[PDB]
């Protein structure tokens, strides 16, 4: 790190509640699509959220002042400005910005941008210096006083200057999946002071594969020497000519709309106000996600059947119980060995996320003839007296071929396979008989002859045999201990969060619970079959689902294509305030004027009126519904 | 004492509806699992329905299911069992059952005694008490068999004594069968000295509670 | 659903014999079974809970144990009061199913019943219905036959048929035998016995009434 200058006052200027209006837009996917609505839950500055209206360096005789403050990351930043005197230069993310943490770093000079990630040290004021270099009249950089070292670089990019070239340019920074996603965007305005007004889907500049934690930052400036003066005095520049404005991502839902282009031109927050909530419930509230699966257990041993050296006949197919592991589908599913692959009830995919109380293994050699009759409901020898697949069967069924395995030099005449049973077997039925079989009213007693025949034949499959003659390896799983991948996360209570339970998903609050499932119950549902209660495992502990703060949402709409303006319902609650407004954001809570008590329940805002009109819009126990320019509520008339 | 007395069974007709009360005393009602089960005539028991929580929560069984609706109530301290559509195999004597599955013992609480629910097309018919005397000639042994006997009736019980007044000796119990001609019949002996018939004199007492009939007959060991 | 297909579906022993009942099960229940005990016409009460603990105020001769899909129990010493059927029930959670049923009894020495026959009295006549009970009382085994005829002819189908429980005092069987009939047959037939068979009898020992006491 570079020595360090003690530039910032002891003077504070405070922050400011300002609002964000409708920016920060970004593309949520690279995915191109066009005319589709997207919901998605990730971070954003939400419409009128709050945005600081900071000023970077100030200028308060000839007194200046110079105060540049330090923010945490969290989550996400976007960040804008008007300025086109390219004083911002640039910014510095991580935990701590010390040698101590693995720091990125992005260059941008008059040639190109260079980007590299080393052990930096950044002073508190870092800097560069600029000067006006009179014989060619260009402000050129003089030298660099942010790091003197740089050690371990992991990532090194060049382009061409993405923020060069009363200039609004606003820019957004991400890392997500060991990606760095930056989103660049530049807009002329003809505003000064504050951010304006109106909406722009900002577009993705581009993602770049950092990869480390990152929790706080710092905007990097260019200070004229002027200011580097041994006194408090810059001459040559002026020590309030730089402002910045940054917001907060928070973890929220929206709904993008696209056009016929491909481009994102509106969208929606569904944390606006129960108005804007009301178009996400019509197509025209949670923070955070856990998942949490049985752990504590092993692999499967997928390896122990499935690449076993010797495999069994076909009528001597086995019974594995999988219990107590974890199991990896993909490189079953994706293994391009596997020349058949049907799953019924699940899909082929995202098995990995599914969990279930048992599994049972199916194993054996035969032909390519015989591989096209092994499915459910087929018919034949095999289907009937050596194997009968259950027409109610929940799981997959794998056929490949297996060619090469079973030849010698000599004659390989191991495998054998039913000719005569009385009766199929029953689905899940094991039958090991081998009894001479009787084919005529003489007792055979192990004797044959006319009409006392053999029951059992060998295969004797042979290399020279032909391609369907030629034994191709088939595997049934029977699904009734055993999950895919993701190792469990702790638990958080009192937040409103998309819960994944062995299985099972859904949002809303886990608190504690008083409600006993029985001890091998997991989940429990109260009338109208809603989660209402979830068993932790690893621990026997009980968690009580809670929805997050209630009412059902029922559209009572004019119309878009009229005006924007309608009311609210709340059915049966007392004017108790959405459960003391817990929220209290979203213009405290969408202004938490008139407080009219229903009997169809608890109304804010609207007015009651004395009289009575005939009905347009009922709400309930009598009461319908725009006048004065404004929402109306009136007693409905009979005639 | 914990006592859990029933109330409201009796005959109903298929598809006929009905709310069972089970009163619960001793212990609080409004906290402790609450179940019923059922169990039919001579066959094993059937489990019906619980209240998961004393003061809330619900639990059905598919046989119940849609079909059967359970309930409780505060206060009070009531049990109600909400029968709709009732079926010919609906038919079982009903255990207003308990629960104690909440707390450490993963058992029921108390058991009480539990009253007969009956689906017929049959009508309640007052029983038709006939007498059994002894033989004026009955010297086959020293035991001397008599029984207030009583026919024809719908349900159960009674009881089985003889003959007017005071003559305590003897006492047997017998149980009944259901006979071909629809409806209950029920015998029982005595087991007297056959010293003890006729001079001096025993009590009848037998009734039928819900038709309190009583009956005090007479038996000389006929001429 | 839950599966026990408890056998043997009835058992008999003498007192203070060890008794083995089988109760099954479907899936790895472990340890969460609990044991019932029921009387014939009373209200069942538990046995054993957690497949071995035994409830407070219960005969420690009652004892039971068991895991995974068998389930042994023991009455150590049959009792004249351990007359009952006792259940065995599923415990597992999604609680559907009891046990199907295990009777146990005691191994008697056969004893004779003494017999008797109650004529229909005049109120009978009044009433109309003949009803003639032959007496069966503290015999043993059940399986004892009661043997009709009306003016020396064989009757059947004639007759109806009444099993006691177990007593509790002397634990022996006791029937009754109704050879209903109205009274219009009455009044134009005359022989009226039973016939008993039965282990203890040498030949089967009846009693004969006519009507007019003959």
């Amino acid at each position: 790190s570079s020595q360090c200058v003690n530039l910032t006052t002891r003077t504070q200027l405070p922050p400011a509640y300002t609002n964000s209006f409708t920016r920060g837009v970004y593309y949520p996917d690279k995915v191109f699509r066009s005319s589709v609505l997207h919901s998605t839950q990730d971070l954003f500055l939400p419409f009128f959220s709050n945005v600081t209206w900071f000023h970077a360096i100030h200028v308060s005789n000839g007194t200046k002042r110079f105060d540049n403050p330090v923010l945490p990351f969290n989550d996400g930043v976007y960040f804008a400005s008007t300025e086109k005197s390219n004083i911002i230069r640039g910014w510095i993310f991580g935990t701590t910005l010390d040698s101590k943490t693995q720091s990125l770093l992005i260059v941008n000079n008059a040639t190109n941008v260079v980007i590299k990630v080393c052990e930096f040290q950044f002073c508190n004021d870092p800097f560069l210096g600029v000067y006006y270099h009179k014989n060619n009249k260009s402000w050129m950089e003089s030298e660099f006083r942010v790091y003197s070292s740089a050690n371990n670089c992991t990532f090194e990019y060049v382009s061409q200057p993405f923020l060069m070239d009363k200039n609004l340019r606003e820019f957004v920074f991400k890392n997500i999946d060991g990606y760095f996603k930056i989103y660049s965007k530049h807009t002329p305005i003809n505003l000064v002071r504050d951010l304006p007004q109106g909406f722009s889907a900002l577009e993705p500049l581009v993602d770049l594969p950092i990869g480390i934690n990152i929790t706080r930052f710092q905007t990097l400036l260019a200070l004229h020497r002027s200011y580097l003066t041994p006194g408090d005095s810059s001459s040559g520049w002026t020590a309030g000519a730089a402002a910045y404005y940054v917001g907060y991502l928070q973890p929220r839902t929206f709904l993008l709309k696209y056009n016929e282009n491909g481009t994102i031109t509106d969208a929606v927050d569904c944390a606006l106000d129960p108005l804007s909530e009301t178009k996400c419930t019509l197509k025209s509230q949670p923070t955070e996600s856990i998942v949490r699966f049985p752990n504590i257990t092993n692999l499967c041993p997928f390896g122990e059947v499935f690449n076993a050296t010797r495999f069994a006949s076909v009528y001597a197919w086995n019974r594995k119980r999988i219990s107590n592991c974890v199991a990896d589908y993909s490189v079953l599913y994706n293994s391009a060995s596997f020349s058949t692959f049907k799953c019924y009830g699940v899909s082929p995919t995202k098995l990995n996320d599914l969990c279930f109380t048992n599994v049972y293994a199916d194993s054996f050699v035969i032909r390519g003839d015989e591989v096209r009759q092994i499915a459910p409901g087929q018919t034949g020898k095999i289907a009937d007296y050596n194997y009968k697949l259950p027409d109610d069967f929940t799981g997959c069924v794998i056929a490949w071929n297996s060619n090469n395995l079973d030849s010698k030099v000599g004659g390989n005449y191991n495998y054998l396979y039913r000719l005569f049973r009385k009766s199929n077997l029953k689905p899940f039925e094991r039958d090991i008989s081998t009894e001479i079989y009787q084919a005529g009213s003489t007792p055979c007693n192990g004797v044959e002859g006319f009409n006392c025949y053999f029951p059992l034949q060998s295969y004797g499959f042979q290399p020279t045999n032909g391609v369907g003659y030629q034994p191709y390896r088939v595997v049934v799983l029977s699904f009734e201990t055993v999950c895919g991948p993701k190792k469990s996360t702790n638990l958080v209570k009192n937040k409103c969060v998309n819960f994944n339970f062995n299985g099972l998903t859904g949002t809303g609050v886990l608190t504690e619970s008083n409600k006993k499932f029985l001890p091998f119950q997991q989940f429990g549902r109260d009338i109208a079959d809603t989660t209402d209660a979830v068993r932790d495992p690893q621990t026997l502990e009980i968690l009580d689902i809670t929805p997050c703060s209630f009412g059902g949402v029922s559209v009572i709409t004019p119309g878009t294509n009229t005006s924007n303006q309608v009311a609210v319902l709340y059915q049966d609650v007392n004017c108790t305030e959405v459960p003391v407004a817990i929220h209290a954001d979203q213009l405290t809570p969408t202004w938490r004027s008139n407080v009219f008590q229903t009997r169809a329940g608890c109304l804010i805002g609207a007015e009651h009126v004395n009289n009575s009109y005939e009905c347009d819009i009922p709400i309930g126990a009598g009461i319908c519904a725009v006048a004065s320019q404004s929402i109306i509520a009136y007693t409905m008339s009979l005639g | 004492e914990v006592q859990l007395v029933e109330s409201g069974g009796g005959l109903v007709q298929p598809g006929g509806s009905l709310r069972l009360s089970c009163a619960a005393s001793g212990f609080t009602f409004s906290s402790y699992y609450m179940h019923w089960v059922r169990q039919a005539p001579g066959k094993g028991l059937e489990w019906v329905s619980a209240i998961s929580g004393s003061g809330g929560y619900t639990y059905y069984a598919d046989s119940v299911k849609g079909r059967f609706t359970i309930s409780r109530d505060n206060s009070k301290n009531t049990l109600y069992l909400q029968m709709n559509s009732l079926r010919a195999e609906d038919t079982a004597v009903y255990y207003c059952a308990r629960d104690r599955d909440h707390a450490y013992d993963w058992g029921f609480d108390v058991w009480g005694q539990g009253t007969l629910v009956t689906v017929s097309s049959a009508s309640t018919k007052g029983p038709s008490v006939f007498p059994l005397a002894p033989s004026s000639k009955s010297t086959s042994g020293g035991t001397a068999a008599l029984g207030c006997l009583v026919k024809d009736y719908f349900p159960e019980p009674v009881t089985v004594s003889w003959n007017s007044g005071a003559l305590t000796s003897g006492v047997h119990t017998f149980p009944a069968v259901l006979q071909s001609s629809g409806l209950y019949s029920l015998s029982s002996v005595v087991t007297v000295p056959s010293s003890s018939l006729g001079t001096q004199t025993y009590i009848c007492n037998v009734n039928h509670k819900p038709s309190n009939t009583k009956v005090d007959k007479k038996v000389e060991p006929k001429s | 659903d839950i599966q026990m297909t408890q056998s043997p579906s009835s058992l008999s022993a003498s007192v203070g014999d060890r008794v083995t009942i089988t109760c099954q099960a479907s899936q790895d229940i472990s340890n969460y079974l609990n044991w019932y005990q029921q009387k014939p016409g009373k209200a069942p009460k538990l046995l054993i809970y957690d497949a071995s603990n035994l409830e407070t105020g219960v005969p420690s001769r009652f004892s039971g144990s068991g895991s995974g899909t068998d389930f042994t129990f023991t009455i150590s010493s049959l009792q004249p009061e351990d007359i009952a059927t006792y259940y065995c029930q599923q415990w597992a959670d999604w609680p559907l199913t009891f046990g199907q049923g295990t009777k146990v009894e005691i191994k008697r020495t056969v004893a004779a019943p003494s017999v008797f026959i109650f004529p229909p009295s005049d109120e009978q006549l009044k009433s109309g219905t003949a009803s003639v009970v032959c007496l069966l009382n503290n015999f043993y085994p059940r399986e004892a036959k009661v043997q009709w005829k009306v003016d020396n002819a064989l009757q059947s189908g004639n007759s109806q048929e009444s099993v006691t429980e177990q007593d509790s005092k002397d634990s022996t069987y006791s029937l009754s035998s109704t050879l209903t009939l109205s009274k219009a047959d009455y009044e134009k037939h005359k022989v009226y016995a039973c016939e008993v068979t039965h282990q203890g009898l040498s030949s089967p020992v009846t009693k004969s009434f006519n009507r007019g006491e003959c």
